[PDB]
């Protein structure tokens, strides 16, 4: 099928050296221009360059030029994006892209084709394991019926953690929310469970949180407050 | 070159036809490309030179411009149609000391689109203060969930004792809960110290111009 | 040639 695939997703320190690609396959890999697209997670699309395959004639955004390096391998039908030295301002997700010529009426061109993106991640924060907090039961209806309780599960690193309620035996009335990246450069998430305030004498919650890259299992039983 | 701008959000009932705009000083002798993209996913092209639309995009999406203007137009609007939409043309210049041409693609900001597919909802908010865990090892965090909410948008302002407090203030995206309706969460570091002696910490929502406050203090 | 991108009517370029 005519499509982009790109490399996978890597975590970086500063001033570490860099090259993802972009592999091309269902059309005339060196007639058609390629483009990158940067994407910051939560934001808009940033322009970084185009590249013809057939020649390599170039053009490249003010923002990015002598920063990175658009190159392409014709022999593969690979087009490459490469950093020299990597800063924490080049953390985002990269597209690549390929700009098709519509022969009709009257020419113009459009990004038809994206890749699925490389996530890149340059950061000088060490692979670590949260710390897991109970977040004591809290009146949430109006002390009518319902109490909010739940785990807060701070400072770890990278992405992602996984959050169960009791082995998984627990579902219903459940919410694990995105994770917030702190000005430290570690993430901080809460799972939180809405449950009947007379159960909170009664029923048990533990919250299990598993962070594999740091193989962090962790356990916490969350109880009324005193 | 020139900077397109784009309204950052655009609001549509179900049914009923949407429209987004796109200023540039040279939109009016330049094409313009639309591209849409769903949270996560990499972005679909839905027109090109204005008004032509690529295979598979449904007639009730057009493309249009006027003066420096562009618009697209979304009618019969459904909740999949929700996320964000950008436009997009180019700059053509030559070096003044040579060098060819010089080509720039240039991308709106963004805006993103809300279809109101059910009726107003209030946020409920619950405010945890930091767990004796949490201060034993000398931390302190507040946490602030928000929930049952819609439409999915909301803004966070914390105050310490009757102050605002923006610095170690970290907060959600919303997210969709299981009953369709959504919660966010915002997060405020301090030290134990701080917490202890200020009389009071408090979480203030806003949803819809209303808001919706809760506050704590130490035990 | 197939490198073309037009810009806008009446300007192309390659």
């Amino acid at each position: 099928e005519v499509q982009l695939v790109e490399s996978g997703g890597e975590v970086k320190q500063p001033g570490q050296s860099l090259k993802i690609s972009c592999k091309s396959s269902g059309y005339n890999f060196l007639d058609s221009w390629i483009g990158w697209v940067r994407q910051i997670p939560g934001k808009g699309l940033e322009w970084i360059g185009i590249i013809y395959p057939d020649d390599s004639d170039a053009h490249y955004s003010p923002s990015f030029e002598g920063q990175v390096t658009m190159s392409v391998d014709k022999s593969i039908s690979t087009a490459y994006l490469q950093w020299t030295t990597l800063q924490a301002s080049d953390t985002g997700k990269y597209f690549c892209t390929r700009l098709y010529l519509f022969e009709g009426a009257q020419s113009s061109n459009a990004f038809d084709l994206w890749g699925q993106g490389t996530m890149i991640l340059v950061s000088s924060g060490t692979t670590k394991g949260p710390s897991v907090f109970p977040l004591a039961p809290s009146s949430k209806s109006t002390s009518g019926g319902t109490a909010a309780l739940g785990c807060l599960v701070k400072d770890y690193f990278p992405e992602p953690v996984t959050v169960s309620w009791n082995s998984g035996a627990l579902t219903s009335g459940v919410h694990t929310f995105p994770a917030v990246l702190q000005s430290s450069g570690l993430y901080s998430l809460s799972s939180v469970v809405t449950v009947p305030s007379s159960s909170l004498g009664t029923q048990t919650y533990i919250c299990n949180v598993n962070h594999k890259p740091s193989n962090t299992k962790v356990d916490k039983k969350v109880e009324p407050k005193s | 070159s020139y900077d397109l701008t784009q309204p950052p959000s655009v609001s549509v009932s179900p049914g009923q036809t949407a429209s987004i705009s796109c200023s540039g000083d040279k939109l009016d002798d330049k094409y313009v490309s639309w591209y849409y993209q769903r949270p996560g996913q990499s972005p679909v092209l839905l027109m090109y030179q204005d008004f032509k639309r690529p295979s598979g995009i449904p007639e009730r999406l057009s493309g249009s411009k006027s003066g420096k203007t562009a618009t697209l137009t979304i009618s019969g609007t459904q909740s999949l149609d929700e996320g964000d939409y950008y436009c997009q043309a180019w700059d053509a210049s030559t070096g003044v000391s040579g060098g060819g041409t010089k080509l720039t693609v240039l991308f709106g900001d963004g805006t993103r689109l809300t279809v109101l597919g059910q009726p107003k909802a209030a946020p409920s908010v619950t405010l945890f203060p930091p767990s004796s865990e949490e201060l034993q090892a000398n931390k302190a965090t507040l946490v602030c969930l928000i929930s049952d909410f819609y439409p999915g948008a909301v803004t966070v302002a914390w105050k310490a004792d009757s102050s605002p407090v923006k610095a170690g203030v970290e907060t959600t995206t919303p997210s969709k809960q299981s009953n369709n309706k959504y919660a966010a969460s915002s997060y405020l570091s301090l030290t134990p110290e701080q917490w202890k002696s200020h009389k009071s910490y408090s979480c203030q929502v806003t949803h819809e111009g209303s808001t919706v406050e809760k506050t704590v203090a130490p035990t | 040639t197939k490198k073309g991108i037009a810009i806008g009517p009446g300007r192309t370029l390659y």
